[PDB]
């Protein structure tokens, strides 16, 4: 039921539908072999698709929309811009964005218009949508326009009043509107179908196009070795790891927040805590992507020295503080971590299992966060620390898998799409 | 590093393991004990 299927092949985009649409990718479009493409604000950043009665039809694609600039928030909220336009004789459809809102507009032959949209929150401590790959699907039948986000129905618009909408027009991928120079958009897997896709089908496609042998970072891009990452905890979203002053352990602190006074904006800072870096058991090499079940060392930088995250071999309680220390071999600690992804649903979270070596059947425990007793004349009697725990060994077997377990981590690199 | 070890064990409330790590370095159980009372 596919009538257009844009995919990457050899530094270009082509139609694989077999209906042979002509695709002109202009020099302003950045492409990669992960099928991601980038529309920027410069004039040559566009794609023209020339394709060879009331018709049901559906569009799906992935999109990654960058965070607002804090100092440019008014126009982000105010200014709508088209990113994909498909019109003939002033009739057709368009996909637009006005700030934190993505919009689907239908235009009949008479110019009569209807829209359906999805809006995400820009006051969330930590957002699931901002500058993160998510999945979009819009369906149209005789009576309704629907938007699905990540397989789930989000909005519905009655389009009974509309009239014949012309669909054969050329499709223009280009940012069009009163935008800032720094504005851009990433897209992936653009598709069009000659039927209204059912919620069941969208969900299956969501899961299938979510599949990868590799792991992903917090933004949704492939997880990499030898790349600097801040760490996020899905069970403790506002917390972060810092090497404790004068002690070789990771204390856990609360993220700082947006500290100015725009009334449209709130978020927690993401670029804080230690800069971690994932290495290889053996060991630095070109574009090495991290895969499920890989064996790694979890390292980080401490004043131009590379330190590593250890566990004591012989910890006595159900959980214990991790040891953060220089790279060294020791009879007393494990350093071998196996990176895991226990969730069976789409996710960017992973788990970090300590192990004896690469051949062992023994599971020592999973890295997470726990509260420990503070001795002496202190403020608080308990404090959060960067830990290993045997308890998660039990909890990761429960089904369905818990998205919010404190043994679920994501890795956050600096990214042009998030500034704070 | 050996000193980071000892500091680690005090931080996890394992004062004996700390003495074990220092003596392994290896230190005098008197100097070692002072080091500990100091941290």
């Amino acid at each position: 039921n596919i009538i257009l299927n844009l995919r990457y092949k050899d530094n270009n985009l082509i139609d694989l539908s077999g209906y042979g649409a002509k695709v002109e990718v202009y020099d302003g479009v950045e492409l990669n072999d992960k099928n991601q493409f980038k529309l920027t604000s410069s004039a040559n950043s566009k794609i023209r698709v020339t394709q060879n009665v009331f018709l049901d039809f559906s569009v799906s694609f992935w999109i990654r929309i960058p965070k607002y600039k804090n100092d440019g928030i008014q126009n982000y909220i105010h200014n709508e811009y088209t990113i994909i336009n498909c019109m003939k004789n002033n009739s057709g459809w368009k996909i637009s964005i006005r700030g934190n809102r993505i919009i689907w507009t239908l235009i009949d032959i008479n110019g009569k218009t209807k829209s359906v949209f999805f809006e995400y929150n820009i006051r969330e401590d930590i957002s699931e949508y901002i500058n993160r790959w998510f999945f979009v699907t819009i369906t149209n039948n005789l009576n309704n326009a629907k938007i699905y986000i990540n397989g789930k129905l989000e909005s519905n618009t009655d389009i009974k009043d509309i009239r014949e909408v012309i669909a054969n027009g050329e499709i223009i991928f280009k940012l069009d509107g009163d935008i800032d120079r720094t504005q851009f958009i990433w897209m992936k897997y653009f598709s069009i179908f000659n039927t209204e896709l059912s919620q069941s089908n969208i969900e299956e496609r969501y899961k299938i196009q979510s599949y990868s042998e590799y792991l992903k970072d917090f933004w949704g891009n492939p997880l990499m070795y030898n790349k600097e990452y801040y760490m996020f905890n899905a069970g403790n979203k506002n917390s972060y790891i810092k090497l404790k002053k004068d002690s070789p352990v990771g204390e856990i602190l609360t993220r700082s927040k947006y500290n100015q006074n725009s009334k449209y904006i709130n978020y927690r800072d993401l670029y804080i805590g230690e800069k971690f870096i994932i290495r290889r058991k053996s060991n630095s090499i070109n574009d090495d992507i991290v895969r499920k079940e890989d064996y790694i060392y979890l390292d980080f930088f401490n004043l131009n020295q590379e330190w590593r995250v250890y566990t004591y071999k012989y910890f006595k309680k159900e959980e214990e503080k991790l040891f953060l220390a220089p790279i060294s071999d020791s009879d007393e600690f494990y350093n071998t971590i196996q990176i895991k992804e226990y969730d069976e649903q789409p996710t960017y979270s992973c788990q970090l299992l300590f192990k004896k070596d690469e051949e062992s059947t023994d599971e020592i425990g999973l890295i997470g966060i726990h509260r420990f007793y503070e001795s002496g004349i202190v403020f608080e009697e308990y404090k959060d620390y960067f830990c290993i725990s045997k308890w998660y060994l039990k909890e990761v077997k429960r089904k369905p898998y818990n998205l919010k377990l404190g043994c679920n981590w994501q890795f956050i690199p600096k990214d042009e799409g998030w500034t704070e | 590093f050996a000193e980071l070890k000892a500091k680690f064990f005090l931080e996890i409330g394992d004062r004996d393991a700390a003495r074990n790590a220092l003596r392994k370095a290896g230190y005098s159980d008197e100097e070692a004990e002072r080091i500990i009372r100091k941290y």
